[PDB]
């Protein structure tokens, strides 16, 4: 079945850059919904964007005019271009690929959301 | 196990096998009872299998909604024909008989085994109750909702009953959801999905448009000097591909109107390839006349409108031309697919025209401002807009066409197997839409 690869994580000066990419795999005939969640040490997941097929986009306020959500739907691949990074953005991102929509030539198929496993984004005050 | 069903299947409803392997496969899903559950297969007894079996096998009460009481009214009779414990509650039924059904409810352990309800009844305050005490006494085995496409906006049989069965869904977390259609786009199926709320990971069993047995082209008539010429010599190649039995089979001719129906029946008749018009224009008589002589094989070639009834189907149907393109993808592959039913190779030809797709872009806005009017802005209209562009995109692009058409109905990539002109010869095709460009001034 479907596959999440994210990468781009690492650690940035604030005031730094980071592109996260999602690449989803398997018989995907579509994905209703592109997004990307961060969780900080002990504390909740919150939204920090998503898109759907469309290109209808939606950012939590502490990123809106910082980050930029964007997604290939031939690919099934959607990007978060982070910029003006601050140590308040340190937190383990996932990416959700909601309304997945998956078959096979013989008719059988899924409707799921599915979740990457994570990736580490630190952001150092110095 | 598979031993369960198979026995129920012949004990009950008296079949040997499942119709296809897909039946079987969604009718097994349901019965495991553990995934919400979308079937979208044409009508006929195998969808209605998909719950109706595993209904009996489940030791509680199926809940089917259905949108109105003729529908119910078939199934019931049926059901009841097969000596099934089979109930119908609605605003129609008597107060006693009503109750009567409810009584048959509060007991533990009741006879009805699979209740139709409308949609209005299953979402109404005054029938909650009774559903609660059937969720308390864990008797609600499955809800079932039957046409589900009229949930969506999207599709053509839109009814706002169908918003209220979401809340209904999570009341009946105990219970598996089956949602059932015939005719279900992408952007219908999402609307089902949503708005019955069902439950990830839902499974989709779909029966595929795709057929082996018959080859797909497009040919621009902005390119070909002799169009009649050109549609003779298909006709001729599609029909005698039986050398010794001479010409066999027969074949169709689409067209917008009238004018092209009786025009191109002469010009094909005139070099030899027998053809007679069928249109609204011509009289009951005349009509009965040519559909007989066409079914029964005397003259081998029928030029017509939508208007064609399918009153009987025919197998040997050898070709289908569209001499002007369709209104609408579903059109196209509902006349394309009167070809080939006899399983032998068969041949769906689009004669396509920039000047066609305009006229018809034309006459679908014209008609659907028109409806405006009479029935108000609908989200239904830009759904006619959009089944009409998949079939410009099909002729328009390059790809595999069993592709195309697999694409606009949510199907997964088909097996096409060198059976459309670009899987058979890519640069053929590019080479003809290169052409098409020049000729663009
Ligand atoms: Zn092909």
């Amino acid at each position: 079945q479907v596959q999440l690869q994210e990468n781009g994580g690492g650690c940035v000066q604030a005031g730094g850059s980071l592109r996260l990419s999602c690449a989803a795999s398997g018989s995907i005939f579509s994905i209703n919904r592109m997004g990307w969640y961060r969780q900080a040490p002990g504390k909740q997941r919150e939204l920090v964007a998503a898109i759907t097929s469309g290109g209808s986009t939606n950012y939590a306020y502490s990123v809106k005019g910082r980050f930029t959500i964007s997604r290939d739907n031939a690919k099934n691949t959607v990007y978060l271009q982070m910029n003006s990074l601050k140590p308040e953005d340190t937190a383990i991102y996932y990416c959700e690929a909601y309304g997945t929509y998956t078959l096979a030539p013989t008719g059988e198929g899924e409707y799921d959301d599915y979740w990457g496993q994570g990736t580490q984004v630190t952001v150092s005050a110095a | 196990p598979e031993r369960r069903v198979r026995s129920t299947l012949k004990k009950v409803f008296g079949f040997d096998s499942f119709k296809t392997p897909l039946q079987e496969s969604a009718t097994m899903a349901v019965v495991k009872g553990n995934k919400d559950v979308f079937v979208c297969m044409p009508t006929g007894a195998g969808k209605s299998l998909c719950y109706q079996l595993p209904a009996l096998l489940a030791k509680g009460i199926t809940i089917v909604v259905s949108p109105l009481i003729a529908l119910i009214q078939d199934q019931v009779d049926h059901l009841l024909t097969l000596k099934v414990r089979v109930s119908s509650l609605n605003s129609k039924l008597s107060a006693q008989e009503r109750k009567e059904l409810l009584a048959d409810l509060e007991r533990e352990k009741p006879q009805t085994k699979i209740l139709y309800i409308t949609p209005e009844m299953a979402a109404s305050s005054s029938f909650q109750p009774t559903l609660n005490s059937l969720v308390s006494r864990h008797l609600l085995s499955y809800l079932v909702v039957d046409e589900a496409h009229c949930v969506s906006q999207w599709g053509h049989d839109f009814r706002p009953d169908y918003l209220r069965l979401g809340a209904l869904r999570s009341r009946l977390g105990h219970a598996p959801c089956v949602a059932l259609t015939a005719t279900a786009t992408p952007q219908v199926q999402e609307d089902v999905f949503a708005a019955l709320h069902l439950k990830k990971p839902v499974a989709i069993f779909k029966t595929p448009c795709f057929r082996a047995n018959l080859f797909y082209d497009v040919q621009f008539k902005e390119l070909i000097s002799d169009p009649y010429g050109n549609l003779k010599d298909f006709c001729l190649k599609a029909l005698g591909q039986e050398a010794d039995k001479g010409l066999s089979g027969c074949g169709i001719v689409y067209c917008r109107t009238r004018e092209a129906c009786e025009q191109l029946a002469i010009e094909l008749s005139c070099r030899g390839v027998n053809a007679k018009a069928y249109h609204a224009g011509l009289k009951a008589s005349e009509r009965t006349l040519v559909q007989n002589d066409w079914m029964e094989e005397k003259v081998p070639v029928i030029v017509a409108t939508i208007s064609f009834g399918m009153g009987v189907d025919k197998a040997n149907v050898r070709f289908v031309a569209h001499w002007n393109i369709a209104k609408s993808m579903a059109g196209y592959y509902q006349e394309s697919g009167r070809a080939g039913r006899d399983g032998k190779p068969s041949w769906c030809r689009l004669y396509y025209s920039r000047n066609d797709r305009d006229q018809v872009s034309f006459l679908i806005r014209k008609e659907v401002a028109k409806l405006q009017e009479k029935r108000g802005n609908k989200a239904s209209d830009k759904a006619t807009i959009m089944a009409f562009d998949a079939l410009v995109t099909f002729c328009e692009e390059l790809g595999c066409r069993h592709a195309a058409i697999a694409k606009y109905f949510g199907d997964a990539l088909p097996a096409c197997a060198k059976g459309c002109d670009h899987c058979q010869n890519p640069t053929a095709v590019r080479r003809r839409l290169e052409a098409l460009e020049r000729s663009s001034s």
